[PDB]
RNA sequence: GACUCGGUGAAAUUAUAGUACCUGUGAAGAUGCAGGUUACCCGCGACAGGACGGAAAGACCCCGUGGAGCUUUACUGCAAC
RNA sequence: GGUUCGUGGUAGGAGAGCGUUCUAAGGGCGGUGAAGUCAGACCGGAAGGACUGGUGGAGCGCUUAGAAGUGAGAAUGCCGGUAUGAGUAGCGAAAGAAGGGUGAGAAUCCCUUCCACCGAAUAUCUAAGGUUUCCUGAGGAAGGCUCGUCCGCUCAGGGUU
RNA sequence: GGUAGCGGAGAAAUUCCAAUCGAACUUGGAGAUAGCUGGUUCUCUCCGAAAUAGCUUUAGGGCUAGCCUCGAGGUAAAGAG
RNA sequence: GCUGUACGUAAGCGUUGAUCCAGAGAUUUCCGAAUGGGGGAACCCACUAUCUUUAGUCGGAUAGUAUCCUUACGUGAAUACAUAGCGUGAGGAAGGCAGACCCAGGGAACUGAAACAUCUAAGUACCUGGAGGAAGAGAAAGAAAAAUCGAUUUCCUGAGUAGCGGCGAGCGAAACGGAAAGAGCCCAAACCAAGAAGCUUGCUUCUUGGGGUUGUAGGACACUCUAUACGGAGUUACAAAAGAAAGUUAUAAAUGAAGCGGUCUGGAAAGGCCCGCCAAAGACGGUAACAGCCCGGUAGUUGAAAUGGCUUUCCCUCCAGAGUGGAUCCUGAGUACGGCGGAACACGUGAAAUUCCGUCGGAAUCCGGGAGGACCAUCUCCCAAGGCUAAAUACUCCCUAGUGACCGAUAGUGAACCAGUACCGUGAGGGAAAGGUGAAAAGCACCCCGGAAGGGGAGUGAAACAGUUCCUGAAACCGUGUGCCUACAAGUAGUUAGAGCCCGUUAAUGGGUGAUAGCGUGCCUUUUGUAGAAUGAACCGGCGAGUUACGAUUUGUUGCAAGGUUAAG
């Protein structure tokens, strides 16, 4: 309130609409999946275990946030272009789930 | 209550401890007892009906019954009592 | 009625009070401050200038995005026709 | 423990504490006298805390933490008490007097006599209403605007065919 | 005995409806709401304002800023004379 | 031992078993729904039957007699059969509360939006009706989505999200997920049988029995196999009403260890000191003061004639269920939907799905029908218009046992006391105040003043400065007495200097008083500013104002740390 003066919220207009279909993926980087040895497989199911993540909110996704020093076979719902770059010159290798 | 009308007594606490005499009435609803040279009192008592002539009368007032414990007509020492069947009737034990 | 005697016995009010006057100052109208002037202590009956006296959170005035009652071709409605 | 600069303060910010009620634990005093209360010329920088003595006559402190119905001088505050005015206003329309008597006590109660008041009423009946206020015998705490030996007051017995 | 409150009665005055009537009394919603007044209880120590701008169905209210306090920061020490 | 609180005197009963306690019975005036009729509450007046008294009237007992609903039966009109109506009998209801919880009908405003009307407050308060111990809801015409789940309810979350909204103030879900608790069933209809009513006249159309109840559709109807009590189920739904027995529990009770230990204080010992003891018992309370060992009792162990409940057993009652076909037939009609008008769903007509009410219209009915937020197609899920259903949930006038960092008599219930009283009011209705002798009445014999009250002694008691508002007994307030000052003086009343006089202390550069001298216009509030001729307070005492729940944010602390933490349960 300011004293019968417009208020801000009502001197600015609203904007935009909520998804319905709004599909938010849990996050993952690159510096947890150093933890593994070289060779081996990651899944969803290994990163829930894990405790890494708790929710497959709409699905995983692999980020290039940081770097792996290691082989590794990756399967996930999405992956960003610098992640799977990252994860094959490694030597690694990327499914989509 | 564990003292009877008709029974000895000894007096446990109080002034008159030590002393011992007869149970000359009970008030169960109080828990005292009447008893023979304990607790004697100067009672100030005009002339009426009955004492006519009144004056300071020495009499026997109550005194509680946790003061108070029973005598063995036997020995003649004081018993803590308990509860036996005789046949087919309770009776007082001393113990 | 009031006044004195005898009996009985309230009230409104009340910050504490050993509660003068003039002139002035001061929230601009002082019993209470200043400076001067008067004034031994305690009461009784009478008067009412002041205590901006008592009573009644001014009824005049203004304010409140307060209220009620009334009016109408104010607005929106309702019954009834 | 030192040096330098400071140390008026409303609204208001910040901090450190005093104290009350209760709880837990530890450790205590207290019928050879607790809390409380009364008086004191003691203590601490403050809120406040001890000591002594009297009264009281059975519970209460201290320590560290914790929790709060937490500390009043004002609200034309609320309830209770007591003042002030103040021995004041008032004692509620009216004619009483004296003698005898009762009685601890009499303007006030009872009796007598004179006097005075109402008299289309201040009389006699009776509804409504009130509900024992009627009668008798005791009584005088309170009530009665004084008084009281009296009462429509208090007690106890009766009384309405 | 009848008429009862969004009502009734009025030889009509806003008159009367149990000492209340421009809309009874009581109980409840109800601790109505009150930008209004009043009040708000112990101590010390440090710091210490404002009564301005702008906007406001706003003017004795409020909001933001200016002014106070507390804490933490950061340095190419920027403040003051 | 007893004849209550409740003293008293009188008179009496009790071990040939009282008072008392528990269970079941009996009796239970009059009013009140109040019911034989009336009625101004607790009053009045009756009738019909049988009996009784009187010489007979008069009078007395006992039983029945309300209204409505349903049901039979009998009478019975206009009107002719008949129905209405009337009468009788068998059942049933009526009314009250616990100011609580829930279901429906009806339904505000104050307030908030810093006006206000949509909106909010709020489907709240309130009225009314129905109830029941819970109610309501409920066994998918569901929720959803590349995967399915399997009745409802309640809780945690989702989430203050999605969204609604003068898109303002504000309103605000649901599902998934996780838990508590768990349970599933019955009709209708086709179809068979009987009966009656129409003769719908060789067809219906109503009352009962069987049959059957559902979605990959199920059933009737055809067959096979079983089945007639083999076995199973049950009064908590699935049908309903009874009975026994056993055990357990509740409503009375019983038994129950150990110090009269010594000594000190003391009015009194339960306390101090020194010795012991018991403990499945050191709960509580009482007792002349703080008791495990004094009393009642507690732990523990026992027990109930009678009645009530629960759990089991029996009796009793009642019980066709699988399969394959699928000629045909059935599957909730004036509903389902739609229009109009309103409402409930978080959803304010908004694009407005879904649910409900009123009124108009008005389907298909299995190659059918609904929903998936307008709507269309496809896909998926599901069968409405009929009914029942425990448990988990909500509340507490009550009972039993118990708890409190709850009150402790201006508190705590309004009410610790004869309080919904006194009192106020015509009434509805409002509504107080008021606790404490003592361990024990031992409650002051007797004397004196006095008419009494009240005192002073005496005496009781530890104590009467504990004496019938009686533990303690503050302050305002009223007084008695006295050490110092005061009748030439004005002064917010004190302070500072200070003589003289008087005392002697928590002993310290002390106390009380103050001639006289200097200075000095209360407190609070609100104000630019108040001694203020501005406000408030008579005084004294008590009570009397930033708190709690949930959420946001920030600071500090602690723990773990790219991890941290669990909610319900
Ligand atoms: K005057
Ligand atoms: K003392
Ligand atoms: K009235
Ligand atoms: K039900
Ligand atoms: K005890
Ligand atoms: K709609
Ligand atoms: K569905
Ligand atoms: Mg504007
Ligand atoms: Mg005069
Ligand atoms: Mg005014
Ligand atoms: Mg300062
Ligand atoms: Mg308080
Ligand atoms: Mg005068
Ligand atoms: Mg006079
Ligand atoms: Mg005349
Ligand atoms: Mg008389
Ligand atoms: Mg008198
Ligand atoms: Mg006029
Ligand atoms: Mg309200
Ligand atoms: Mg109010
Ligand atoms: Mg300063
Ligand atoms: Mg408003
Ligand atoms: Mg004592
Ligand atoms: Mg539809
Ligand atoms: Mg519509
Ligand atoms: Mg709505
Ligand atoms: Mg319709
Ligand atoms: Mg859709
Ligand atoms: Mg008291
Ligand atoms: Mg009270
Ligand atoms: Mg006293
Ligand atoms: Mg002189
Ligand atoms: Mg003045
Ligand atoms: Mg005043
Ligand atoms: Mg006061």
């Amino acid at each position: 309130f300011e004293g019968g003066q417009l208020p801000l919220f009502r001197r600015i207009p609203k904007r935009g609409f909520t998804n319905i279909n709004r599909k938010e993926f849990a996050i993952v980087n690159l510096d947890v999946l150093n933890r593994f040895e070289d060779g081996t497989e990651v899944t969803p199911e290994l990163l829930v275990e894990t405790g890494i993540i708790r929710n497959e909110k709409s699905g995983i996704k692999i980020l290039s946030n940081g770097n792996i020093e290691k082989k590794l076979t990756v399967k996930a719902n999405k992956f960003s272009a610098a992640a799977k770059e990252a994860i094959e010159a490694a030597g690694g290798k990327t499914e989509v789930i | 209550m564990h003292v009877k009308k008709g029974d000895k007594v000894k007096v446990i606490t109080g002034k008159d401890k030590g002393k011992s005499g007869k149970v000359l009435a009970a008030f169960p609803k109080k828990d005292r007892v009447l008893i023979e040279g304990i607790n004697m009192v100067k009672k100030h008592t005009k002339p009426s009906n009955v004492n006519p002539q009144g004056g300071i009368l020495n009499v026997e007032a109550p005194i509680h019954v946790s003061n108070v414990m029973l005598i063995d007509p036997k020995t003649g020492e004081p018993t803590r009592v308990g509860y036996e069947v005789k046949g087919d009737k309770k009776v007082r034990v001393a113990k």
